[PDB]
């Protein structure tokens, strides 16, 4: 006769949702929130390039190890790529003071503008051309770190250094400098003719002394003699001073900070693919229109929002039989 | 079935209603057909736009992990630094997952919801007119013209129509 | 609606009723008028008041921020600081708008809920004896004194009253 | 109750039926007797047991507290540490007890609503042939011997049987 | 004929809510759980009024910068305040050791006690109204820090000196002293006679040598010189070892601690309001019954809790038309 | 006549739940999740025994306290146990460097093995076993540590020292030494005849340089003088170089790491029942099938998960009058 009948949609998906009560539910619609897929590659985030460091460390770069010459002159980065282990680091054995929290501000900016404070010409009174070693070989040859210099002495002789350099600049300057401790004492007087010497430096901020530690120590890279390294910020119109009668590695080349920002040290061994992103990880770059991802934890740029899972699906429409 | 409308007293889904979500099937004197309910179907795809929307909105600023490096002699803080960093992406990953547990199931009886109130909009008017077969469907006590389904799918229906 | 009740088979609400929540409407002989369901109102009141109450005592230790400072040479664990601390304030205002947010649809489907469950009330009494207009009202089939409404009004309806 | 059926229109609970959550009462020519409905029961038995191991589950890897300790001047990433480890053993303990009032309710109202759907099992089966008496039961237009109840508890009763 | 309806409330509330499905929706009752309003002051804590230091650090305080006088004793306190920027800090310019793990300490501090542990006229052998500079000025006058005393020779002699304090209190002692980072060897020897010189300071725990560096050093607040300042805790009992043959600044005044506590150090440039709180933020204090705020997450007292929301309402009541 | 009716279970027990809308609601079945209960005792970690230290710090034992003698040489753990407040620690009054982050290290290992890297009887030029104290009693007469010795002079003369160590194992290298600071320039001379002495110590990584602080300190256990003692992890193929000529406290015995895994120290002031268990906690052991407890955070071994509440019970069954 007669009818009405009241039912449901229905369909052939098979795509399936969990509940608290129940997994492996079929539906008719669903929406995947999860991406789980990326290119592979290191791309520029956004049209700008990142810093590729490949087989040299940020130490390396910045001290300018002879290995890592690629990195003499450096354009604006969007962020840093470095290897969990290059080989490319401090070719003279040693340490750098507060290297991981120089590390940290680095992730907080985007350009270093390289630039000659104290030119190796200078120096009248001490001898500059000298300052190499085999454990910094340039294609062969005994080298030494670029930015810095290692001076000796001159004539049998090393009168106390003085020197000053004013930060003129509109930007905050990063100066590096470094102290050798030799073997023995004879090495001592044979570099510097002083047998006990030491490296005052000075600014608004600073005030460090610096002795060299004449001692016995393990080779490595075929010397038991150290290089340690010094770091500091130079504000707009403070001036450093140095004074040293001995070990002193004085400064040449500094880095202007021309673009604080928004920045990262990823940690991976990809290279530098040619490519374009928003979104980028030490795995992969990511292009997606999802809410969340499960590819890796620390991210750079306008990205989904990261989670452990490798499954996440909302259930849009209803159960189907 | 938490209303026991789907999957419950009807026995299944219609194929043939490729319009919607919820709708009706007649078979009068002038043929069969489907017919999409734009009513329930509307406020079914608000609700779960809507919903999709606030899963995605409550969760923009969730945590995010920077690198930060630690010598040798920082074991304590670097295991701190790695733990906290761990939490805060575990509690996130329990947050989402657990959301999505929890509204796809209020999701699910909501579907169940609407056609328990579609069942009940149509009975809730055809009193006497028909009698309720219980598998999903109604038998008229007269001949119900393509005129007389339209007044039922827009909700007003007449009574004034007589009986066995 | 999830039930169906409020704003469903019962287009609105009556605002001559500021007595409670739930109640009545009935026009006999001896006039209309209005009386609220003390019994539905309270353990709805109950429901809300352990709600609010709840929502809050889950969270009475939440997470305090202190203040700590740290010099040029401490970035990375200003930073940590700064992020840990950010970051459960983070889940703690989710975990305080997402509970609101559940909690009050939750409070809503309860409303709609008990007005499909005392609608139930009445049409499990009056069974043969009234029609259901489906539109939230019965109507007799024999005169409702003012002593006859009380009895619905409490619990207890006598079925032999005859019928047409 | 949500759904009204378990302590609503149904007084209280039968000691008697030990054989399940969800069952029957009948009382015809050949005696009384109770019944487990093993089909609703088992519906049930698969909520609760998956219900229980998805909270367990979504919370396996939770937060660890590891030892650490710090000297007379390492106050500030000490009570970082301290407030840290505090921080997450407090959202956790919040998650848990959250999570258990959420779904102690949603387990609540699931038996309300079994019960509800089983009841409207056999409404929807004895249409003519009963009278709905609103307490629970029903009483048949018919005699109903003891393979009549069968016909109903596994779902396929046959119409062909009179009235009044 | 007759009649029965079952229906539900309503009401003339235009008060809204949201749920997960549907924002913006109207209901008959409602309960904001939002406190989003506080005095903009800063009050006193339960009747005990906050120490508010004004354009003085905490290192001017506890050290007694003469442009500090207005803390030089100061009552017990419930929270301290302090200025993002302080113009009175550190007068003769240097550093303060450990300072940010002092001013935790202070955060768990409610009141000192300034007692005279070494008092200036007990220098008989030294100069001790002399050490004063133009770089700590009081009414235009060169002054100097008042807690402690900056030595210097008397009569062309710096006899090396041998000072001994025993904390014979029940509390705790707060001990501040420094040392003089001269600019060359001419005024090393103007100073304090003698051209090498060291400060050593032994306790039950403490076992330090200190050396002065002489230096070149950009100049602050007019000076190359440097101050540098140190402090222990003193524990019942223990006592405090001064040695030193010059640049000794050497302590006065010392801080016994005779309340510790929970407290806090706000940082906000608000002063004093006249008033009295249970919860006092850094931008104003709140009186309220709401169980969350939204003001600022660094608070102290019994405070609502922080969220970052701007509504927080919840649904008593139900829908309306 | 005929009749058909449908209900539900029930039946006697009393236990309650809880949910948003109402507190201690009866119902038919339950489920506590909540292990509220341990054994009390400190338990093997599947039948691995931990190491309580009992009145011995680490440090007392690492350095060889002859009040430790019962840990001279200790077989693998799975965790280790410290009271609160050991009483035996630094018998002769010093400092430990960089313990919190020795101790941390120790959580990361479970096996230490003794060897002697330089005999006692190696000295032919210094004396080796007049290094006693009244600090360091064993059973009434003056002892010291026993892993280092405290060298003095021979015949009125300490000829400089320069010993070396290379790590011919497989393991790395716990090595503990450390340096004497006197009480006055006599007790110098009488101890070590050189007047300015220093200790340089040398690795591939480890460079450093140590000179005695000669001043006056608080008696601490009936003395002035203090012991400092530092450490490194020698790496194998690695060596160690000692030079020095006075004031140094040489390594005797060091301890090869032979298993680094997971581990822990706890601090409890219970001591060794005679059990075995899958989890233990500070102040008792579980066994429980429970997903969570409550009876401390700080807990090894595969356990529940911990949780700041008292009662946890889920419900399984339905509402029971
Ligand atoms: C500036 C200078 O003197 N460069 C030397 C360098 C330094 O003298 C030395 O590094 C001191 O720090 O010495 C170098 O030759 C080292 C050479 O010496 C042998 O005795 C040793 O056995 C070899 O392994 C090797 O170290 C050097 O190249 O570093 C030479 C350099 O000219
Ligand atoms: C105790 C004492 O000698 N106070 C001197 C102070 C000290 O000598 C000086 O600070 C060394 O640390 O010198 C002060 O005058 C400094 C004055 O000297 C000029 O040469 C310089 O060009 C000026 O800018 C200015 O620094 C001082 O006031 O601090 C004087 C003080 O009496
Ligand atoms: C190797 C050695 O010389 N051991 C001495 C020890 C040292 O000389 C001393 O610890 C220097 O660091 O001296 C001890 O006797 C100390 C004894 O001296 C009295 O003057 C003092 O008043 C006493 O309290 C007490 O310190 C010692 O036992 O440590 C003796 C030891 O032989
Ligand atoms: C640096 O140069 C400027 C301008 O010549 C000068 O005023 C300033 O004082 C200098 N800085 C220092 C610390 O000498
Ligand atoms: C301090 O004084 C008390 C009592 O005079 C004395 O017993 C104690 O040893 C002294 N403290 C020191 C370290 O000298
Ligand atoms: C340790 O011994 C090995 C083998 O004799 C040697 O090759 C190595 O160089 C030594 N280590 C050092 C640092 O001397």
């Amino acid at each position: 006769q007669d009818q009405i009948c009241i039912g449901y949609h229905a369909n052939n998906s098979t795509e399936q949702v969990d509940t608290i009560m129940e997994k492996n539910v079929t539906v008719t619609h669903a929406q995947d929130i999860l991406e789980k897929t990326h290119n592979g590659k290191l791309c520029d985030l956004d049209g700008v390039k990142p810093l590729i460091l490949r087989d040299c460390s940020v130490a390396g770069w910045l001290l300018g190890n002879p290995m890592c010459d690629e990195f003499i002159n450096v354009p604006e980065w969007s962020y840093i790529v470095e290897k969990a282990n290059p080989t490319n680091d401090l070719c003279y054995p040693g340490s750098f003071n507060d290297y991981e929290e120089l590390k940290y501000l680095l992730s907080r900016i985007n350009h270093f503008e390289k630039i000659q404070i104290i030119p190796k010409s200078s120096w009248s009174d001490h001898e500059a051309s000298s300052g190499v070693s085999s454990a910094c070989p340039y294609l062969g040859s005994p080298s030494f770190f670029r930015n810095v210099v290692w001076l000796i002495k001159k004539n049998s002789a090393y009168p106390t250094i003085k020197k000053s350099y004013n930060n003129t600049n509109q930007e905050d300057l990063l100066v590096l400098w470094g102290i050798h401790h030799p073997n023995d004492a004879a090495e001592q007087t044979r570099l510097y003719q002083n047998p006990t010497t030491y490296i005052s430096i000075g600014t608004s901020t600073l005030n460090q002394r610096l002795v060299p530690k004449i001692a016995t120590r393990s080779k490595v890279n075929g010397l038991s003699s150290r290089m340690e390294f010094f770091w500091t910020i130079l504000k707009p119109n403070d001036a450093i001073n140095f004074e040293s009668n001995g070990n002193f590695i004085a400064p040449e080349y500094a880095y202007k900070i021309v673009k604080k920002g928004d920045s990262a040290i990823m940690k991976s061994e990809l290279e530098y693919g040619n490519c374009n992103t928003k979104c980028q990880t030490p795995m992969g770059a990511i292009n997606s229109s999802m809410p969340f991802h499960n590819i890796h934890p620390l991210t750079i740029g306008e990205c989904p929002k990261y989670v452990k899972s490798n499954r996440l699906v909302l259930a849009t429409g209803l159960r189907n039989s | 079935g938490l209303f026991g409308a789907i999957a419950g007293f009807i026995e299944g889904g219609w194929q043939g209603m490729v319009d919607g979500w919820y709708g009706y099937h007649h078979s009068n004197e002038q043929g069969s057909g489907y017919a999409a309910d734009k009513e329930s179907t509307q406020k079914a795809i608000d609700g779960v736009t809507n919903k999709v929307n606030s899963i995605i909105d409550k969760m923009n600023t969730q945590f995010e992990a920077v690198g930060r490096e630690f010598n040798n002699l920082e074991r304590r803080i670097e295991n701190l630094n790695k733990k906290m960093e761990d939490g805060f992406l575990d509690v996130w990953t329990y947050n989402a997952e657990l959301l999505v547990l929890m509204e796809n199931e209020r999701t699910l009886d909501f579907h169940d919801s609407n056609v328990k109130n579609l069942y009940d909009k149509v009975r809730l008017q055809l009193r006497d007119n028909a009698k309720e077969l219980g598998n999903g469907c109604f038998e008229f006590y007269h001949k119900c013209d393509n005129e007389c389904m339209e007044s039922i799918r827009n909700g007003t229906y007449n009574y004034p129509q007589y009986s066995e």
